[PDB]
């Protein structure tokens, strides 16, 4: 198929149901160590996919650094990705980089950064590498006592296709068939 | 005066020269005494010949300079010599009691509030604005509000940099105690 | 007492149970009250069930612990609760006036010099030995003698680490204000 026009990367995104609501995690399956540009493109595609669900996207970039408390290369990569995203789509609600609890809890974020541009609890989480994304996704999947997901949604390819996992149940297959049909209804971009 | 006082030549020689001037025993009269005193000083201090344009330009319009390390003896001596030369308007940072006691101990003559200003770092009325501005600058570099307050209490260099940034001073001279790169990092960040 | 006081269950329920014990209306007598109070506490605090072996082992022989950050309200509350449980012998670092005034403000009952020791960082008789030892440790890591004295005056974590190293304490708990890695660096170096 190849990439859709205007994009040079692909990503995977998993849905999950936490006490704070529905939440998406990217990227979990494709890129082993994305750079800033790939992170920006993944963020934009994830925002569009979330918009499909009739939800107002809210993005958070996660790291062990908390608003510049560290200067390891990963945190710098997040800062560059954030500036790129703000350059491209100015109307998107996004902030970072921050800790996970700050992203999920309003009071913690407001204590440390009273004037953040992100309101409420984020519903899209972008990780620096596939290690963190996969580990967090699995641990949260088991610990959030439901154990149900909607993933992996694949974004970036020029045709409406998705790739599942061998442990996928019937309901997940039905959900992805419906989602692919919805994507294919409009003329592919 | 003690034998090794360096001001002896500068205070004596022009007076004797003027006494020669009045009594008519001189044979090679000097034009003006200012260049004479300058030459004597260049003999004394070995860098006046190099720094003379700087001193001449600076004496035309003094500015406000912050010395965060306002309890060192060297800084106090420098403040006295700066006031005497009429070359700047110093501002010191530290506890007023220690500064006054050491001024008495060293036998200087500069008087707090008349020749220079003392900023009490432990208790200042502008603490709120200072730490608020520091946080507004450094929030994305990993500085929480409590860290900002602690820094504005404990770090004189930060106080000096914030004072210069807001326009309450004009220059800062720091770093006579401690490592170079911590001061440089603070200055570059602010 | 206020309605939300958590000690209410622990103080009330065993007393009512013992009253039932005396009057003979009980039908399922309890063996000993200690496990009962423990179970109630595990209901209250949600981590006693996990930490019970640690508490039981620690209560057999208390040691000496240094809390360098001896002016925070949380540290004072923790000191009170540690003294009450008979679980350690705390040592606090800070200015005695502020510590006493805040103890009065919070309405605690621990008394300085009887339940815990206060080390006045600004003026201590063992300042010389402490900064000498710190310099002897850190001279090859770029720490001059003046830096050592300044650190032993201004940094409570260094004072605590030196106190532990010399054997005047047994453990240290620090880092409730400021960044993690500065405290960790000091601890690792010492």
């Amino acid at each position: 198929f190849g990439y859709r026009d205007g994009v040079h990367t692909a990503g995977a995104m998993n849905a999950l149901l936490l006490p704070s609501g529905n939440t998406f995690i990217a990227d979990t399956y494709v890129n082993d160590e994305p750079d800033a540009e790939e992170l920006a493109e993944i963020t934009l595609m994830a925002a569009e996919t979330v918009r499909r669900f009739g939800i107002e996207p809210r993005v958070a970039l996660l790291s062990h650094s908390n608003f510049g408390s560290s200067d390891c290369p990963s945190s710098s990569k997040m800062r560059q990705a954030l500036e790129l995203v703000r350059e491209r789509a100015p109307e998107l609600m996004i902030d970072g980089e921050m800790h996970g609890d700050a992203a999920l809890v309003e009071a913690i974020r407001n204590d440390r950064m009273p004037d953040s541009s992100l309101k409420g609890s984020a519903n899209i989480l972008v990780m620096p590498n596939m290690e963190a994304a996969r580990i967090s996704y699995n641990l949260l999947r088991v610990s959030s006592s439901e154990g149900v997901t909607v993933g992996p949604v694949l974004m970036g390819v020029a045709k409406p296709v998705h790739v599942l996992t061998p442990i996928a149940s019937v309901r997940r297959i039905v959900n992805m068939v419906a989602l692919a049909v919805v994507e294919a209804q409009t003329q592919p971009l | 005066p003690k034998p090794f006082d360096p001001r002896l030549i500068v205070k004596i020689a022009p007076a004797v020269a003027k006494a020669a001037m009045e009594s008519g025993v001189a044979t090679r009269p000097i034009a003006d005494f200012d260049v004479y005193i300058d030459k004597l000083t260049e003999f004394v201090y070995k860098t006046n010949l190099f720094m003379k344009p700087i001193f001449s330009q600076a004496r035309k319009a003094p500015k406000r300079v912050v010395l965060p390390e306002g309890e060192e003896a060297r800084v106090l001596h420098a403040t006295q010599e700066l006031v005497t030369l009429g070359l700047a308007k110093p501002i010191l940072i530290g506890r007023p009691n220690v500064i006054e006691m050491r001024i008495q101990k060293l036998g200087l003559q500069i008087k707090a509030g008349v020749d220079f200003e003392i900023v009490n770092n432990e208790s200042d009325p502008r603490f709120k604005e200072y730490w608020t501005e520091y946080f507004q600058i450094m929030k994305r570099r990993g500085v929480t509000q409590e860290q900002a307050q602690r820094a504005l209490i404990s770090n004189p260099t930060v106080i000096g940099a914030i004072m210069v940034q807001r326009g309450e001073a004009d220059a800062m001279i720091c770093g006579t105690v401690g490592d170079y790169h911590e001061h440089f990092s603070v200055v570059k960040n602010v």
